[PDB]
DNA sequence: TGGAGAATCCCGGTGCCGAGGCCGCTCAATTGGTCGTAGACAGCTCTAGCACCGCTTAAACGCACGTACGCGCTGTCCCCCGCGTTTTAACCGCCAAGGGGATTACTCCCTAGTCTCCAGGCACGTGTCAGATATATACATCCTGTGC
DNA sequence: GCACAGGATGTATATATCTGACACGTGCCTGGAGACTAGGGAGTAATCCCCTTGGCGGTTAAAACGCGGGGGACAGCGCGTACGTGCGTTTAAGCGGTGCTAGAGCTGTCTACGACCAATTGAGCGGCCTCGGCACCGGGATTCTCCA
């Protein structure tokens, strides 16, 4: 069976910053690997919070909360403010 | 055969080594060990000392006298050794004493020698007190439980013997594992709790110990039978070399321990058992008529 | 000591190093906390300050943080000790515990 | 309010994990490594109460904070 | 109905079946939870509590007292290779260290 | 109020190895913790070993999978066989 | 437009994450606000690591990246190396670096 | 069939090399053997929970996401094989 | 001739610098199916498997060596010993 | 200070396997609509966090003195390191067999979801017993006086 | 000087008194057990062929061994001072009272929202081909080692 991958995205995301580079297949097995483990942590640590207060759904707040759990400082600020903005602009429209 | 000196410690306050081995007049010696029939055959509450010149006989070097390995080791270096632990032939005097203990006339027993003959020899566990230990023993780190083995474990300073424990909880637990330690005590180092307790209990019940093969130079050990005395009591010190509490003692005598015991026996109209291997026993047998 | 003694033969100011071995012995049977409460609440509520003001703190809250601290302080001076010893010394110095933090990986 | 933490108890810490002597620069030292785990369990339990939108800082979130950084405390229920 | 006889009974353990079945169900551990889980995951953890508790009277009964404590708990866990190391990362609350003094820390004897 | 523990098993677990010993509240309250953790520990890794292979449910093998996987030494031995023996008994009845 | 990635401002796939997210066996309900939120927080780190990838490789005169550009643009940062501290790039190396002391005197 | 003592095959310039690549100038003779026996330490727990893994899935093969999950398990997440 | 010492920084400086798998792959592979050998019998390792279990290897080896040295020049030295070992593995709760 | 070299940075030529683009489409993402309930919001209260006080007093703080330790210098020796020759086995290239992983149907048994009944487990009330501190008492050992 | 005997130090045992936590008992209720059904998750058997195992053979890269020298590991010794210990003075932690109220927890009500479903279509994947980045190779110029 046909199997499932970020390499589209990683991708557009290389070439939307990088637009002059490259990757090489096992960069893109890597970059792979480490976007499922970071979805993997944030999930979890989400329904975690989820959990622990008894609610059943993991809504937006419960994803924000992990993120800024998970990373640290800078990273988590910045993760966390387009996070909001990308919220923003989809409910928006 | 090995010896206890090097292995316990290089410190060694030892300061005795010109033993002159007095020896009695074989008329005096049995004057001496009739008095001393008479009082034991009546005496109820009887508790022996054995130390290092039981094994003397066996063939396992005494540590202060004239060949005592101490003694050599401090005058020039000339170690002279003959037997093995686990060669090591009980000596007449162990089958004596599990004979006194079978008929119940021997209370108790409370040595400090190392080589367990007595425990090889089938004297009921519960009635002594290796003070000082035994190489046939090792002593779990976690139980505190005992075993009683066929070869000796091989460590000193009370360490681990290379084995662990094996005793089974309910409830299908894990066994307790524990590092069976050894049991003999380095320079400075306690006593068995369980034993030395024992001991000092049967040494204040007893009206009437006689201590064998022990110089009693050492701590506690060579005490019990102060307090044998103490509160009462008659104390025998049965040793060639002048022990430290002959001013204190009761009785003594210049001769052979197994001369003597056998002189005991032969006016006791007893008799003695004829050694084994390791004929382990540990509950008490019944007492005989 | 009825009767009881060490194996032997028989027969003002202590040394520097001795009451520290007691002071060791003492502290490693016992188990209550070896900080006093009130400064270390007051030193929670000042940190917990920087981050969101007017929190207020439950009690078993500041003790759950106490004993957390308690023991991880515990764990990084025995490694500091660990450390010194390895280093041929006998006093745990500053360099001792950031040896002992950058091998756990927190330095 | 960091000295409220007095050289007497970082002895007895000290005493308690088995040092025999302490160099005189180590307390600095302790002190800042305590403030550094305290800050970071602290930002934790904060960040917990914040979320679940209370004003106190529940024992409960604490002992969530320690399992996260990987140091889960028992005895305060969970 | 007849007479309700609890898992727990059926099965021969002490921890609860039905409580456990009923954790995992919300805990959202799967879309389903099998019929024989909740009974090997309470088996289990009843055998460790029962394996904590043994060794914590142990300990207790060799300190010559009659209550369990945390120090009694501590004492139990971190003498235990196999529990120091499922218990690595724990902190039992109010349940010191073990009592370690390195060698190169003890004094030299043999004076006089 | 409602709370939630296993304080009643435990006491029975207990006085069925210690037949003659209390435990203090705060050791009680240890001993559930504990109890709760490894709750925790053993249903994550069972859910996690069920998604690797593609399975939909937890069962019997897949919390001996995660009991092995989690204890070490001849904890996880004895702890599977106790498993084990619950399970085939109960499954008997 | 129409795919909710579009409606965002993101490049990640929404769909794929709801519906990660509601087979992950995480919650019973799943938020419709949270794919987004966590799409465009994995499309932001992303956009974080290749960009320090890309930079290392321009300076290491390569107009691709391999695992090694990956592996120094991790640990030459150093967020991403906390968030990344327990990590293993295969094929990624270490980053040079020598004592202070072993150096020539 | 039944390989033996295979550990030699890590030999004296590989693991000087490894030490190498850690920032050593010297290295002492005895660190050759603790190497080897710290190395089988290691691989001895990741193969223990990669066999785990495998024998729960009912394979005969050990495919690499087994060893990157044991990995992943030991906290030692691997990057470049999938997962 | 070279006085001793000098290449020893010039190796740490290549195999630093470098990017490969410094242990042979054949041997390693062999090692790996001899310590599998010992959970269960006749297995059957993709090349993967025993590319990541080498990966692995090499990474925590080089951590150890480097955690290993920084013990040693802690300890007033510039030769790594079995002891350094041991701390490092000590400090960091393995063993 | 200076001078010869091993190893290293760098320029030019370039061709293969891997990056990159094309494209059909088929299953997954998207739109719209229905329905139950999980959670938003508002209230009430009364638990417990907070603040303050006065008295006890355990512990903190300042200093003084000395020794045990840290530190540094110097001198073996011995134990690595560097280099050169032997040799040992990895490495690669190719080829064959067949196990075992992967996908496919048929299906059947097991678990989700309900509902009813009700005893197990909780909250509270109560009695009391283990543990902490203080008192007295019996016996070993150490210090000192008297007699041998 | 050693020993006998008494005074003193220090220890373990029997005992008393007290207190707050712990064990048992009780009613109350709701979460668990019994009986039931429906359908789909995953057994199970069959089939296919990808990939692992195994072998062989040649060149040959790296390991192995030996040998010499020189670097530093390690021991020892000596000097300064920093920490340990002790003592007396301070100070603020501990404890027990009250007195207040922020807000934690529970409840009640309702609606906005996620699940689900049907029907639609489009975009991301498997297989297709084309083009080039850099590994590789030739040599030219350069930087710390080592020696002098
Ligand atoms: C740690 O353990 C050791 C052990 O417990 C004893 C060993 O010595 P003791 O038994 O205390 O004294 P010891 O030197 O045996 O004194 C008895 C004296 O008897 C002499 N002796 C040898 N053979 C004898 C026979 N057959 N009859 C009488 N006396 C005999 C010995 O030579 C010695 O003088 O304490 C240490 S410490
Ligand atoms: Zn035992």
């Amino acid at each position: 069976t046909r199997k499932e991958s970020y390499a589209i995205y990683v991708y557009k995301v290389l070439k939307q910053v990088h637009p002059d580079t490259g990757i090489s297949s096992k960069a893109m097995s890597i970059m792979n690997s480490f976007v499922n483990d970071v979805f993997e942590r944030i999930a979890g640590e989400a329904s975690r919070l989820a959990h622990y207060n008894k609610r059943s759904t993991i809504t937006s707040r419960e994803i924000q909360t992990a993120v800024r759990l998970l990373l640290p400082g800078e990273l988590a600020k910045h993760a966390v403010s387009e996070g909001t903005k990308a919220v923003t602009k989809y409910t928006s429209a | 055969s090995v010896n206890y000196a090097a292995g316990l410690s290089p410190y060694a306050d030892k300061g005795k080594c010109g033993l002159p081995e007095i020896f009695d007049p074989p008329e005096e010696l049995e004057r001496k060990v009739w008095e001393l029939a008479r009082l034991v055959w009546q005496s109820s509450s009887v508790v022996f000392h054995t130390g290092a010149g039981i094994s003397t006989a066996s063939g396992i070097p005494d540590f202060r006298g004239p060949h005592g390995v101490w003694t050599m080791e401090e005058r020039g270096l000339a170690p002279k050794f003959d037997t093995t632990f686990e060669s090591a032939r009980p000596t007449q005097t162990h089958m004596a004493l599990v004979q006194l203990e079978r008929v119940g006339l021997l209370r108790f027993l409370v040595s400090q020698n190392v080589d367990g003959l007595h425990v090889r020899s089938g004297f009921p566990r519960d009635k002594l007190a290796e003070l000082h230990g035994n190489m046939f023993v090792e002593e779990c780190a976690k139980c505190k439980t005992q075993y009683v083995r066929d070869t000796v474990v091989g460590t000193m300073g009370l360490k681990a013997t290379g084995r662990l424990c094996t005793v089974a909880k309910a409830r299908g637990l894990r066994a307790c594992r524990g590092e069976l330690r050894d049991t003999i005590l380095d320079w400075e180092d306690s006593l068995p709790d369980r034993d030395l307790a024992l001991a000092d209990e049967a040494s204040r019940n007893a009206d009437l110990s006689i201590t064998l093969g022990t110089s009693l130079q050492i701590r506690p050990s060579g005490n019990l039978p102060l307090a044998t005395k103490r509160r009462g009591g008659r104390l025998v010190i049965v040793n060639l070399q002048p022990t430290k509490h002959d001013r204190h003692a009761d009785l003594r005598i210049h001769g052979y321990v197994d001369e003597v015991m056998t002189r005991l026996m032969k006016h006791l109209g007893l008799e003695i058992p004829a050694w084994d291997g390791p004929r382990v026993l540990e509950r008490a047998l019944p007492p005989l008529p | 000591t009825k009767q009881t003694a060490r194996k032997s033969t028989g027969g003002h100011r202590y040394r520097p190093g001795t009451v520290a071995l007691r002071e060791i012995r003492r502290y490693q049977k016992s188990t209550e906390l070896l900080i006093r409460k009130l400064p270390f609440q007051r030193l929670v509520r000042e940190i917990a300050q920087d981050f969101k003001t007017d929190l207020r703190f439950q009690s078993s809250a500041v003790m759950a943080l106490q004993e957390a601290s308690e023991a991880y302080l515990v764990a990084l001076f025995e490694d500091t000790n660990l450390a010194a010893i390895h280093a041929k010394r006998v006093t745990i110095m500053p360099k001792d515990i950031q040896l002992a933090r950058r091998i756990r990986g927190e330095r | 309010n960091i000295q409220g933490i007095t050289k007497p108890a970082i002895r007895r810490l000290a005493r308690r994990g088995g040092v025999k002597r302490i160099s005189g620069l180590i307390y600095e030292e302790t002190r800042g490594v305590l403030k550094v785990f305290l800050e970071n369990v602290i930002r934790d339990a904060v960040t917990y109460t914040e979320h679940a939108k209370r004003k106190t800082v529940t024992a409960m979130d604490v002992v969530y904070a320690l399992k996260r950084q990987g140091r889960t405390l028992y005895g305060f229920g969970g | 109905r007849a007479k309700a006889k609890t898992r727990s009974s059926r099965a021969g353990l002490q921890f609860p079946v039905g409580r456990v079945h009923r954790l995992l169900r919300k805990g959202n551990y799967a879309e389903r939870v099998g019929a024989g889980a909740p009974v090997y995951l309470a088996a289990v953890l009843e055998y460790l509590t029962a394996e904590i508790l043994e060794l914590a009277g142990n300990a207790a009964r060799d300190n010559k007292k009659t209550r369990i404590i945390p120090r009694h708990l501590q004492l139990a866990v971190r003498n235990d290779e196999e529990l120091n190391k499922l218990l690595g990362r724990v902190t039992i609350a109010q349940g010191g260290v073990l009592p370690n003094i390195q060698s190169v820390l003890l004094p030299k004897k043999t004076e006089s």
